[PDB]
């Protein structure tokens, strides 16, 4: 019980400094970029995201974390699931959408004037698949009689598995996957051709953007696959809970770290 | 009330949009050398347009205009690349060229302008190389590097000419541009016909590295 | 006799100095040293001009103080209603690089030229509906730096050629030819009785020329680098001259001498264009810091600052009411200020 | 010659240059101060006019 | 935890 | 610049038809077009407008929905299909060009025209009197009143002037109750008071002899008045 009550904190904490962050991020695009570009537009979408993140996100951790039942009700409970998974998976379809931006960018240098018009489509794509994707949160959660939880829901274990490997595949695997083939792309090309300065800048850049992302998600879903795969975990209760409620924070770690790696 | 006009000033909007749309996908090029330098047959005031791939190239030559240049070249600070053609084969006006190529290259308003360099008439540099076109410069201090790539069947008097030339134009190159710009020497010929092949890679190159400026890669 | 004939130029030279030397009693500063400031000049973008695209080069306003001509790299002269920020007129041009625009007096006509070395009156009132090229004019080898409208029937022209010109657009001749600069003639302002008009190029002097005579009158020889903005002062007795080294000068054309210097060791970047107030109190300069100054005419001081561009401030005019000011830049915006 | 040409035309004008009657440097200050206070009440710009008869507010 | 792990509040 | 308009004849009542009119000599693209009435013995009546870009189309009460009005840029023709008609739509119908802009001149050059047979918010103007005997080379009034202030907020008194010679089509005279239209000689002149409105011709001449129309742009279901006849 004393881990939750420091986990408010660090998500209280965490939402202070992901506030300040994306506001000063956002306010500072207007000077590096203070001419329009499509950058600001790809940036301040991510920010977007990671503000709407934020304020979702968290509220609900926190509200939860002391309220261990869900004194919404039914509903409340399937809207507000429904809006936690499409802020993540915005937060992930806008990281990727960069990613792709970048690749085009230095694979296809000719077509950054097409860069604006392309990048508008595939946020808006984003953005609706973000809330597309999220539809199945209304029906799977249903209200419990001693919070809220999916177990009312799934007729068979395989169901509520591939479902939670569905969103796995969605928000972590598939961003990581584009991620590394576009910055692998992005460094063969550079190299096959000043330009060592270049290329030392852009591994740096991209080692630390992929390893922060894989360390940010892989205690969250390191758990996630533990319990999806073998439920039992938790009835023996092999993981402490201090371990689980730390644990679980580092996925909005990342809601803070977003702005740094991606703004400077 | 008029709102004929505003819906008048609506239309023309629709259409400058409509113009800026047609042009922003021409790649803009500032051809400029002296009279001898065979400007005009690089590419097979005066405009000329040509494609590679399916990348339209709009090259300007400025033809009847000022010397210093200064007064007009601010026109031509937003180009993609500034064509600079050298008569190799004249070796007294060469320091001239030399001199233009320092002037063109420390503008203030081409501190972000690259430069492709063509070091033209080449065959003519290899006919003088004969004895009695002796070098100007103080030559006999440089010999070929290590690197060097010469075209087969050059004989070596011949590249090392070619490469003390080039390595004159990189050296005023490199002396004072802040790396924000970049030049990129070629040799060619009145029957070269490769040259927009090399303006294309050339300014693939300049737009990659605008890139790799834009994104702080 | 080159010897000869040079020690006279280089006698004559020394007899101008001593004989400004001796009009030389006091300074604009000591007399106006009495004279209250003008206080903080606070004005705010009420206007700003959205169409063009690439980088306005030139602007003029016509004499009704509403209507406003622009001209941008893009090959587009855009004629605005500045009440209504709604375009009268949007006249596609043959060449895109232009420097140059005016807007004639009566309204019926607008000039336009650059590189091309041609300077071209179009026509706004046809009965067709649609702005016609009215005339070329073709008689300069360098490329068009500023003209000014005299009347309906006759266009000043400055070129990079060293030379000016008085045409009649009607016959498509030069009348009159201005050979004396010996350097770009970069700008120049028609007075207000127009029977004179003063030309600043790029050999860091401006000259005073008779526009039916025909020859200089006074070489004004103060700076120390090229002469991009001119403009007179409204009663024609004076004119003020920007430069390259960011530094601005007044001349009065009866002492023909140097007045006052507006410079500032924060500015190191020259100025773009020059314009007055109504009153001649107010001396707008812009500059390549992509900002505006406000200058106190009389004091030198710097009364204000206009900083609304983000890029070279390529233009700047002033209404014939004073109500307003128009700055164009390398932005693609016009910027109205009051 | 060119040069003879030139040069003689260079010393004319600066002869007529020279016959020009010129005012002391005091009368010039003094006159354009004149003219700025004359017509210092006819400057928007220098005395901000009310709101209403601004036509750009 | 977008998941049910436990009811423990997420 | 000439406008023909083509159509016109007998109809019985409720049939239909689709008058055209091809403009030659100006930039049609970039003007709006007004379809104008006269029925006989009578005065003007405004029909139908269509602006440039065909963006903004406007009827009068009388005829929306039958009427409908359409254009073909490309080769330069303008259309007024009528659907259903009456007697009150014979009359002689005009087309009627109008460019607008700071300083335009708005409803310059009209139509011969095409006859056509059929076998309460709106500004009135009143024009005092049906004729008025002249002589030449004397100077006559004409006056025409508003039931509504034309002067807009922007300084724009909103009056037009048109002059219809015998046997001949509507010529602008002035288009803001002050600015003379191209082509028309000096002897005219135009003021106001934003309700009231007064035309002088300085000498009158055998061209001056006709019938004098005033006309509102403030309120898009432009108005007439009963012209003043000037005859001797």
């Amino acid at each position: 019980s004393t881990a939750a009550k420091i986990r408010v904190a660090i998500t209280c904490v965490l939402f202070i400094f992901s506030a300040c962050f994306n506001i000063a991020a956002l306010w500072t695009i207007t000077y590096k970029y203070k001419k329009k570009s499509h950058i600001r537009i790809l940036i301040i979408n991510l920010v977007a995201a990671d503000l709407f993140i934020t304020l979702v996100v968290m509220p609900l951790d926190a509200v939860w974390n002391v309220t261990l039942q869900w004194y919404a009700g039914d509903l409340a409970c399937r809207v507000l699931m429904f809006l936690k998974l499409a802020a993540m998976y915005s937060s992930a379809f806008v990281t990727v959408v960069i990613s792709l931006d970048r690749q085009a960018a230095i694979l296809n240098p000719l077509g950054i004037g097409d860069a604006k018009k392309k990048n508008k489509i595939m946020l808006c794509v984003a953005w609706f698949l973000s809330y597309l994707l999220a539809i199945p949160q209304l029906f799977v959660f249903h209200t419990v009689s001693r919070q809220c939880a999916t177990v009312g829901s799934f007729q068979a274990h395989w169901q509520e598995t591939i479902y939670n490997m569905f969103t796995f595949f969605c928000l972590f695997l598939l961003p990581l996957l584009i991620m590394v083939s576009c910055y692998t792309r992005i460094l063969m090309e550079i190299s096959h051709k000043n330009i060592p300065r270049a290329r030392m800048r852009t591994l740096k850049m991209s080692l630390v953007i992929v390893l922060t992302f894989i360390v940010c998600w892989t205690p969250y879903y390191l758990l996630g696959i533990w319990y999806w795969f073998s439920p039992e975990m938790l009835t023996e209760e092999k993981v402490p809970p201090s371990l689980s409620h730390i644990l679980f924070l580092f996925g909005l770690l990342n809601t803070c770290l977003d702005p740094i790696i991606y703004g400077l | 009330e008029d709102k004929a006009a505003a819906e008048r000033s609506k239309m023309i909007d629709k259409n400058l949009r409509e113009d800026g749309e047609k042009a922003r996908r021409t790649l803009r090029l500032l051809l400029l050398g002296a009279d001898n330098s065979g400007k005009s047959t690089i590419v097979k005031i005066f405009e000329t347009k040509f494609q590679v791939d399916k990348v339209n190239f709009h090259m300007f030559d400025v033809g009847g205009q000022r010397d210093e240049r200064r007064k007009w070249i601010q026109c031509f600070n937003d180009v993609t690349a500034i064509i600079f053609v050298v008569d190799s084969s004249d070796y007294n006006r060469l320091q001239e060229a030399l001199n233009d190529f320092k002037s063109i290259w420390n503008n203030r308003w081409l501190r972000t302008i690259s430069v492709i360099l063509f070091l033209n008439k080449q065959d003519l540099l290899a006919e003088k190389v004969s004895k009695i076109e002796d070098y100007f410069p103080e030559f006999a201090r440089y010999t070929t590097p290590e690197d060097a790539t010469p075209e087969p069947g050059e004989d070596p008097r011949v590249t090392r000419a070619k490469y003390f030339i080039r390595k004159e134009f990189v050296d005023i190159s490199t002396a004072s541009g802040d790396g924000r710009h970049i030049c990129y020497p070629h040799f060619t010929c009145a029957v070269d016909t490769e040259n927009a092949r090399r303006i294309f890679n050339d300014c693939k190159d300049i737009i990659l590295q605008m890139n790799l400026r834009e994104y702080n890669l | 006799e080159l010897d000869q004939l040079r020690q006279e130029a280089e006698q004559l030279k020394n007899q101008i100095r001593d004989a400004r030397k001796a009009c030389a009693d006091a300074t604009l500063s000591q007399i106006t040293n009495n004279i209250d400031p003008v206080g903080r000049i606070q004005m705010r973008t009420r206007r700003t001009l959205r169409g063009h695209l690439a980088k306005i080069y030139a602007m003029h306003w016509g004499t009704d103080s509403r209507l406003l001509v622009s001209a941008s790299q893009d090959g587009k002269l855009i004629i605005w209603d500045s009440y209504t920020t709604n375009k009268v007129h949007a006249i596609p041009l043959r060449s895109s690089w232009v420097m140059t625009c005016a807007y004639a007096p009566s309204g019926n006509y607008v000039a336009c030229g650059g590189l091309d070395n041609i300077c071209s009156i179009y026509n706004l009132k046809t009965r067709e509906g649609n702005v016609r090229v009215s005339r070329e004019l073709a008689g300069h080898t360098g490329y068009l730096s500023c003209c000014r409208f005299l009347d309906d029937n006759q266009i000043v022209t400055s070129s990079g050629d060293t030379t000016c010109a008085l045409w009649d657009i009607e016959t498509g001749q030069q009348t009159t030819t201005f050979t004396g600069h010996t350097g770009d003639v970069m700008s120049l302002s028609l007075a207000p009785d127009t029977r004179l008009f003063v030309s600043g190029a790029c050999d860091a002097s401006a000259k005073l020329w008779d526009v039916r005579e025909g020859m200089c009158r006074q070489t004004f020889t103060g700076h120390e680098s090229d002469i991009n903005a001119i403009c007179f002062f409204p009663n024609g007795n004076a004119f003020a001259t920007g430069s390259d080294d960011a530094t601005c000068r007044l001349f009065d054309l009866r002492a023909d001498q140097e007045l006052m210097t507006y410079s500032h060791d924060n500015i190191i970047c020259g100025i773009t264009s020059v314009s007055f107030s109504k009153s001649g109190r107010l001396l707008l300069a812009g500059y390549d810091d992509f900002n505006c100054n406000v200058w106190d005419a009389l004091k030198a001081d710097r009364a204000g600052v206009l900083a609304g561009h983000d890029n070279r401030v390529s233009c700047l005019g002033v209404t014939d009411d004073g109500m307003a000011v128009a700055t164009g830049s390398w932005d693609s915006f016009l910027k109205i200020w009051n | 010659t060119a040069s003879i040409a030139q040069a003689r035309k260079l010393v004319e004008q600066l002869k007529m240059e020279a016959n020009i009657d010129r005012i002391k440097v005091s009368k010039a200050a003094a006159d354009l101060m004149a003219y700025c206070e004359a017509h210092a009440k006819e400057d928007p710009l220098l005395t901000p006019v009310p709101a209403s008869e601004n036509p750009f507010r | 935890q977008h998941w049910s792990y436990g009811l423990r509040p997420g | 610049v000439q406008l023909v308009e083509s159509g016109g004849g007998l109809v019985q009542p409720g049939g239909s038809r689709k008058l055209s009119c091809s403009a030659s000599g100006f930039a049609f693209s970039s003007f709006g077009m007004h379809w104008v009435r006269q029925a006989p013995e009578k005065g003007l009546e405004w029909v139908a407008y269509i602006s440039s870009g065909s963006g903004t189309i406007y009827y009068a009460d009388t005829v929306k929905g039958r009427f409908t009005i359409s254009r073909d840029d490309p080769k330069n023709t303008l259309f007024l299909q009528m659907t259903s008609l009456r007697s009150e739509d014979t009359a002689m119908y005009y087309c009627v060009r109008s460019i607008y802009y700071y300083g335009s001149s708005p409803f310059d050059f009209w139509g011969q025209g095409t006859t056509l047979t059929v076998s309460s918010a709106d500004i009135v103007m009143t024009q005092a009197t049906s004729s008025v005997p002249v002589t030449p080379g004397e100077s006559v009034s004409i006056s025409c009143r508003s039931s509504k202030s034309l002067l807009h907020s922007n300084g724009n008194t909103y009056l037009y002037w048109f002059l219809q010679r015998p046997g001949q089509s509507p010529q602008l005279l002035i288009y803001r109750m002050s600015n003379l239209a191209s082509g028309v000689p000096d002897r005219f002149s135009g003021s106001g008071s934003g309700t009231a409105f007064t035309l002088t011709i300085s000498r009158l001449e055998a061209e001056d002899v006709g019938v004098y129309y005033c006309m509102q742009h403030l309120e898009y279901p432009l108005t007439f008045g009963a012209g003043t006849k000037l005859e001797l």
